[PDB]
């Protein structure tokens, strides 16, 4: 499971996010060393729930939604990866008032220009 | 309470636990809009439980 | 048990956006620092 | 000079972290390790 | 696997589809509870592939 492909059950093949394993003959048993992943250098940053444009309601899919002091922006949970929130990062659901801390904001259009 | 899953690698992260919930409900391919829509429902029934 | 890297300290407030955790998280006034089901399922062997 | 003590055992660093209703914390930056694991299978 | 992050493969962590776990100590050994999510009322639709 470990040698042959990624394990993805935590601590399983090694103490982190694992990549490989390579195996090492021994005297009466044998040796494995995984290759793992680890994170560090973490920043703290500002977060809402959800946006309203329109008076309705964004949801992020595949990120969160960060403040940098300037601007909002997504990101991804692991490395730190700010990209402009657009139209097709997000799909509408629900409505703003049902929703707790829903921060007004702007979503760029990129057919907007075309036009 | 916290860190969640995080502090398994790493030391520990801070997110609130009502952000958790978006990301252990999309785990389960539940859509995480399901949970803020209705979060008194489920918060009441874990405290009944 | 002995799997954790460094042991957080109980905070203040036991209650995070509706969910009641003052069942199993410990509080000073009693004088064991066990929790409340702690406590009961210690009881009942 | 040395010689022999005994002690009660520190099980851990005594950390604490805050808590924050709207704050979250991202890496930026990340290592590659390797561990090393032994299993004995013959007699 | 439980406590530290979501399990994936069915009934190991719980009758469900499996949320989170808390560990309570005991004499000689240890109790879970398992945080678990059941649907129900079921309604008839129809379909073409
Ligand atoms: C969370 O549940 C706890 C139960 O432990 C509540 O605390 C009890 O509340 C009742 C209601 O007045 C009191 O009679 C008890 O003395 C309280 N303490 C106990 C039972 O140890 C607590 O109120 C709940 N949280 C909130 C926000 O109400
Ligand atoms: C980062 O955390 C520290 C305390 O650990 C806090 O004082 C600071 O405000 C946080 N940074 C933010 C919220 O941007
Ligand atoms: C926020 O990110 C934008 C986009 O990269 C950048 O222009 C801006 O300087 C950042 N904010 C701060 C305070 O650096
Ligand atoms: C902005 O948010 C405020 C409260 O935060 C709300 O009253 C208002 O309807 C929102 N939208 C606009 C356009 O002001
Ligand atoms: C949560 O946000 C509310 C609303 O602004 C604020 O009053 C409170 O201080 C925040 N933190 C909590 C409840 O821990
Ligand atoms: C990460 O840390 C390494 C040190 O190993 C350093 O060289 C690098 O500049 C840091 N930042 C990034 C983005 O790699
Ligand atoms: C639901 O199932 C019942 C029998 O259990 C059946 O009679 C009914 O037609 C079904 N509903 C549909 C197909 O919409």
């Amino acid at each position: 499971e470990c040698v042959l492909g990624q394990s993805k059950r935590v601590d399983f093949c090694g103490k982190g996010y694992h990549l490989m394993s390579f195996p090492q003959a021994a005297p009466h048993g044998v040796v494995f060393l995984h290759v793992t992943y680890v994170p560090s250098q973490e920043r703290n940053f500002t977060t809402a729930p959800a946006i309203c444009h329109e008076g309705k309601a964004y949801f992020p899919r595949e990120g969160v939604f960060v403040f940098n002091g300037t601007s909002w922006f997504i990101t991804q949970r692991n490395f730190f990866s700010p990209q402009i929130i657009t139209t097709d990062n997000t799909f509408v659901s629900g409505n703003c008032d049902v929703v707790i801390g829903i921060i007004n904001n702007t979503v760029y259009d990129p057919l907007q220009p075309e036009l | 309470a916290t860190a969640g899953w995080t502090f398994g690698a790493g030391a520990a992260l801070q997110i609130p636990f009502a952000m958790q919930m978006a990301y252990r409900f999309n785990g389960i391919g539940v859509t995480q809009n399901v949970l803020y829509e209705n979060q008194k429902q489920i918060a009441n029934q874990f405290n009944k439980a | 048990f002995a799997q954790v890297k460094q042991m957080y300290k109980t905070p203040t407030l036991k209650y995070f956006g509706g969910f009641n955790f003052s069942q199993i998280l410990p509080d000073p006034l009693k004088p064991t620092k066990r929790s409340f089901i702690e406590d009961l399922l210690f009881n009942k062997v | 000079q040395k010689s022999i003590v005994a002690y009660t055992m520190s099980l851990g660093a005594d950390s604490s972290i805050a808590y924050s209703n709207n704050t979250i914390a991202i890496p930026t930056n990340f290592s590659i390790s390797i561990t090393t694991e032994v299993m004995p299978v013959s007699m």
